[PDB]
């Protein structure tokens, strides 16, 4: 069983980020490979959120992105660390 | 799908699609079924040399997509250079000027994330049965 | 073929005297009981475990070559 | 000019550390420029946390001249395993990992 | 664990010694040691939880500030640029902190110290969900400001 | 009775493949202002 | 080991390694062959014909005269155009073996497919 | 299941582990028995197998060699290698 | 003849794979293809099965080994070169290059006496 | 009878029960399967669910291994005679 994810640290919406956390349990069901669960966040969001997203799913990693104000979220799952960026 | 029959009445063998060098099974975990996940069958197809370009053909469906981006872009340059042209008198700015004028640090924000990660290490283990002894017994009515 | 090696006489003597002794026949090989047979004629160890132990912990074994010689090799050794 | 033999070298006066390139969509020297300040970064803090190692890649990739493709501020993701797709300028991402480090490093621009 | 299982007498051919006497000596000395330990090492936890709670603590007075000035209205953006990076930054280092507090109590028999290091940690925790979401408000009055 | 190989087998036959030119630009623009690549390490 | 021996009767096989031992046979002639990186003219495509042909001699040089060896080198120019080339091959599992090697310069890609099926 | 030979050692006749890497450990494996006996500081053998790999192989390679052991592992494609060289059985996965 | 390879052969087995995969030919088709990084990924495995299937169904006693590449529409210098080592009597190499509006493709079958 | 085991995991980080778990599933496993190639699977499985995936466990009666994992992630018992040994590594 999958919980619910527990985000570390977020600049997004009351509505927004259970839009993120609902987007986010879909496609880790959805595809087991990593990257693939990268590149459906980011089409699901380019309808919503408009043409410039991005999406990284990295077990372990460290980096600083420049992100506009409002549309950076970052949640981490149980074992695994999403990070979803806007331009 | 094919079977060829050896000479002599040898043991029978048959030739495959399947390429041999590509991997047996490929596993990958899956977050939301939380244990391993095993798929037998495998693509089994071998590319030499794979190339992905950023070439477009004219009235392509991603080119329009490319072309709103750009006009994205532009209207909120147009916008911020005429606003700057307007607001001031007889500005000079750059249009280039104004793109880095544009970003500001309330306007873009810059966080650096890292995910916590445990220093590898190396432990060698050795373990070696209960030693065992040899035992001879002689059992006789008498004893 | 030596290169300037002193070592004990009196176990590398000794050795050479058991071995002679049941390899007396002049077969030229040896087996997994004639290593036996020394300990076994004089009464050194208790019983084949003993030696089977250090010559078992040299590497590996068989049924009978010639190479076992090194149990007498190694029992000298063993004397402590 | 130079120790043991005169004048140097057009390429013995220019050594780069090894790595490997998952892919390469960038100018050449630019891509060559980048490697030679991410070995000397890691070198500098060996063991240490990603996320430090990349803020300083980012301020040195910003602060050089004639280095700026322009559209998306310059942003770089350092992790030993990750996995991502992210919308890109075009000739603006660099990908390699250092064979020593045994860490993959990302560089781009996103607009 | 020694001490634990010490024999509590040994014995040769005509003579008895007894063990019992030196064992509860050591036990208290042993004790005692690893008490200076759980000391030493309450000092470094507790200096972390202090520098984080003033961390948390000086982002909120950041945030604090009217801004109503332009001179004003790039501070804010300096906090919030501030709080992406601590952000990212105070989760990496919240893990060793949770475990040293864990591993501290269980090796200490006295309180932590109690209540108020207990009560100090939650307030943390919720201070920072407070200020993620006080930034995120703070950000859309800043795009009208 | 079984498979041998005793026969020669010491034949080499080469054919050349291409493909018919074009004009280069072929009402195409090169790149694209955002290229997008997906990178797993 | 009577099965070993029964093995070997049913097909001979001499299963050389050829996985990456023909690989880094190819890869150090391409480099040589290849010279400069930035050279991609018209007249270099009939040169390119004369590198694929000393690759295939140093294939059977290294240890491989009992298997036939097919082999094909692709030259092509890289402007940032995106092309895969998958090759599938059906050989008796375990008894065939191909190695492949991709070299890519600034300007120029070079790819070389050498296929190995035992025959008798 | 199917067990083969090949340059003296006995593994697994369909190789999960690259037929170049495959060879070269073996080899490696064979020559650092000659050295140290298995029976004889048998943990020693062992490390220097693991170190070996990672010299001329990707890192963290994991190496368990036992007379009898079970063992399921997830690893890396065409990096599993399982031998038997007399009646020592050899299982290596790189990570 | 029966169990002899044929040059004419190959090529119609190429040809339906072509066809199979987007070619109705000529006169009475209305295709239109444009090279894509997802579409040419499934490409190459879908012709490879129709070339294999294709050769298989009228193949003889033959190994057989098939390589496929994708031109990206062209707009490049690309030459290949295929050399067999093989016994001129018993097999035959054919290479065959084909234009398929946007996206251009070469098609290369090895044949192996068994 | 496990004299010497070598254990390394957190203690009172809440991880604590990893260590209690794997003693725990080692001898409800251990007996039921009765299959050293089935002790590892059903090991690894468990501890997979709970603490995730990257998780090697290999069990034999007899062996010598040497093997990189991550800290606090490897604890080394015995479960009556058969020896088990579990580690995370990735």
């Amino acid at each position: 069983m999958n919980h619910e994810p527990e985000v570390k640290a977020t600049d997004m919406e009351e509505d927004m980020i259970k839009r993120v956390k609902e987007i986010a349990i879909n496609a880790v069901k959805e595809y087991k490979q990593e990257k693939q669960i990268a590149h459906y966040i980011k089409y699901e969001f380019d309808k919503i959120d408009g043409y410039g997203w991005n999406c990284i799913v990295g077990r372990n990693f460290g980096s600083h992105i420049i992100h506009q104000t409002k549309k950076y979220i970052f949640f981490k799952i149980n074992e695994l660390c999403l990070l979803l960026w806007k331009a | 799908l094919t079977a060829q029959e050896l000479n002599e009445d040898m043991p029978s063998k048959m030739l495959e699609p399947k390429n041999p060098q590509a991997p047996k099974n490929i596993t990958v975990y899956d977050y939301y079924t939380r244990k391993f996940k095993t798929d037998e069958l495998v693509d089994q197809m071998i590319v030499h040399f794979s190339m992905d370009g950023d070439y477009i053909w004219k009235e392509s469906n991603e080119y329009k997509t490319q072309e709103e981006i750009r006009d994205t872009k532009k209207a909120l340059i147009k916008e911020a250079m005429r606003k700057q042209e307007s607001e001031e008198p007889g500005a000079n700015h750059d249009e280039e000027a104004i793109k880095q004028t544009l970003r500001n640090k309330f306007n873009y924000n810059t966080r650096e994330c890292q995910t916590i990660n445990p220093s590898i290490r190396e432990r060698g283990v050795s373990t070696e049965p209960p030693p065992s002894d040899t035992i001879c017994g002689n059992i006789t009515q008498w004893e | 073929m030596a290169s300037e090696v002193m070592n004990l006489s009196e176990e590398d003597i000794q050795f050479c005297q058991k071995a002679f002794s049941d390899y007396d026949e002049d077969g030229l090989g040896a087996i997994k009981v004639s290593d036996l047979k020394l300990a076994l004629e004089n009464i050194g160890c208790s019983l084949s475990e003993n030696d089977l132990f250090k010559m078992i912990s040299e590497v590996d074994e068989k049924n009978t070559g010639l190479i076992k010689f090194s149990d007498f090799l190694n029992i000298y050794y063993k004397q402590k | 000019m130079s120790d043991s033999d005169s004048d140097e070298g057009r390429v013995v006066e220019e050594p780069l550390p090894p790595h490997i390139i998952r892919f390469n969509d960038m100018a050449q020297h630019l891509l060559k420029k980048v490697i030679r300040q991410a070995d000397v970064l890691i070198k500098e803090n060996p063991q240490g946390l990603e996320k430090d190692i990349a803020l300083n890649l980012v301020k040195f990739v910003k602060s050089q001249p004639e280095f700026k493709i322009g559209d998306g501020e310059w942003q770089c993701i350092i992790g030993k395993n990750f996995g991502c797709s992210l919308t890109f300028d075009a000739n603006v991402l660099a990908f390699f990992d250092l064979l020593p480090s045994r860490k993959s490093i990302l560089l781009f621009k996103s607009g | 664990e020694e001490i634990e299982k010490i024999v509590p007498t040994y014995k040769i051919g005509a003579m008895e010694l007894m063990t019992h006497n030196i064992c509860t000596s050591l036990s208290t000395w042993a004790k005692e040691w690893k008490l200076q330990y759980s000391q030493d090492l309450h000092k470094r936890a507790r200096q972390l939880l202090d520098s984080l709670t003033e961390q948390t603590k000086m982002l909120s007075t950041k945030l604090s500030k009217p801004v109503k000035d332009i001179d004003s209205l790039g501070y804010v953006m300096e906090t919030l640029e501030q709080i992406r990076k601590e952000q990212a930054e105070i989760d990496m280092k919240f893990n060793p902190v949770q475990e040293m507090y864990s591993l501290l109590d269980n090796y200490l028999p006295g309180g932590i110290t109690d209540k108020d290091e207990m009560d100090a940690r939650s307030l943390l925790r919720r201070n920072w969900d407070i200020l993620i979401q006080q930034a995120e408000i703070k950000g859309k009055e800043y795009q009208h400001k | 009775k079984e498979f041998n190989n005793p026969i020669n087998f010491q034949d080499t036959e080469t054919r050349y493949g291409g493909i018919q030119n074009q004009v280069v630009n072929i009402n195409q623009y090169v790149q694209r202002n955002p290229n997008f690549i997906d990178l797993d390490n | 080991r009577k099965r070993e021996a029964s093995l070997i009767t049913l097909n001979y096989i001499k299963n050389r390694f050829y996985p990456s031992k023909i690989q880094k046979i190819i890869k150090e002639l391409f480099e040589d062959r290849l010279k400069g990186v930035e050279y991609d003219p018209n007249n270099a495509n009939q040169l390119s014909e004369r590198l694929v042909l000393e690759l295939r001699e140093k294939i059977k040089r290294g240890k491989v005269p009992r298997y036939k060896i097919g082999v094909q080198v692709v030259f092509g120019e890289i402007k940032g155009q995106g092309l895969r080339i998958a090759s599938k091959c059906l050989w008796d599992v375990q008894n065939d073996n191909y190695a492949s090697y991709t070299y890519t310069s600034e300007k120029v890609y070079c790819t070389g497919i050498v296929f190995g099926c035992y025959f008798e | 299941q199917q067990y083969k030979t090949f340059m003296g050692a006995r593994v697994l006749w369909p190789p999960e582990c690259a037929d170049d890497i495959l060879e070269g450990a073996i080899r490696e494996t064979q020559d650092a028995l000659k050295k140290f006996e298995i029976a004889r500081e048998g943990q020693k053998i062992a490390e220097h197998l693991k170190k070996y790999m990672d010299d001329h192989f990707d890192p963290y390679w994991h190496v368990f060699f036992g007379k009898n052991f079970g063992c399921q592992a997830v690893h890396n494609k065409n990096r599993f290698i399982y031998f038997y060289i007399e009646k020592t059985a050899f299982l290596m996965y790189q990570t | 003849t029966d169990k002899e390879y044929i040059s004419e052969e190959v090529q119609k087995a190429i040809d339906d794979s072509v066809k199979q995969v987007f070619g109705i030919k000529d006169d009475s088709s209305q295709v239109t293809i444009t090279y894509n990084k997802d579409k040419v990924n499934l490409w190459t495995q879908q012709i490879i099965d129709y070339t294999i299937r294709g050769l298989n169904k009228l193949g003889k006693h033959f190994k057989y080994c098939v390589t496929a590449i994708l031109q990206q529409t062209n707009h490049a210098g690309i030459s290949v070169q295929i050399t067999a080592y093989q016994d001129t009597n018993t097999d035959g190499s054919l290479i065959q290059c084909y234009e398929i509006n946007d996206i251009y493709a070469i098609v290369s079958v090895f044949a192996m006496a068994v | 009878h496990a004299n010497e085991q070598i254990i390394d995991m957190p203690e009172n980080s809440e991880m604590k029960s990893m260590k209690n778990d794997a003693f725990s599933q080692a001898k409800f496993a251990v007996e039921n399967y009765k299959f050293e190639n089935k002790i590892s699977s059903h090991i690894k499985k468990f501890f997979d669910e709970k603490y995730g995936p990257n998780w090697h466990c290999v069990v034999g009666k007899h062996f010598n291994a040497y093997v990189s994992y991550d800290s606090k992630n490897f604890i080394f018992f015995y479960e009556g005679q058969l020896a088990i040994l579990l580690y995370r590594k990735g």
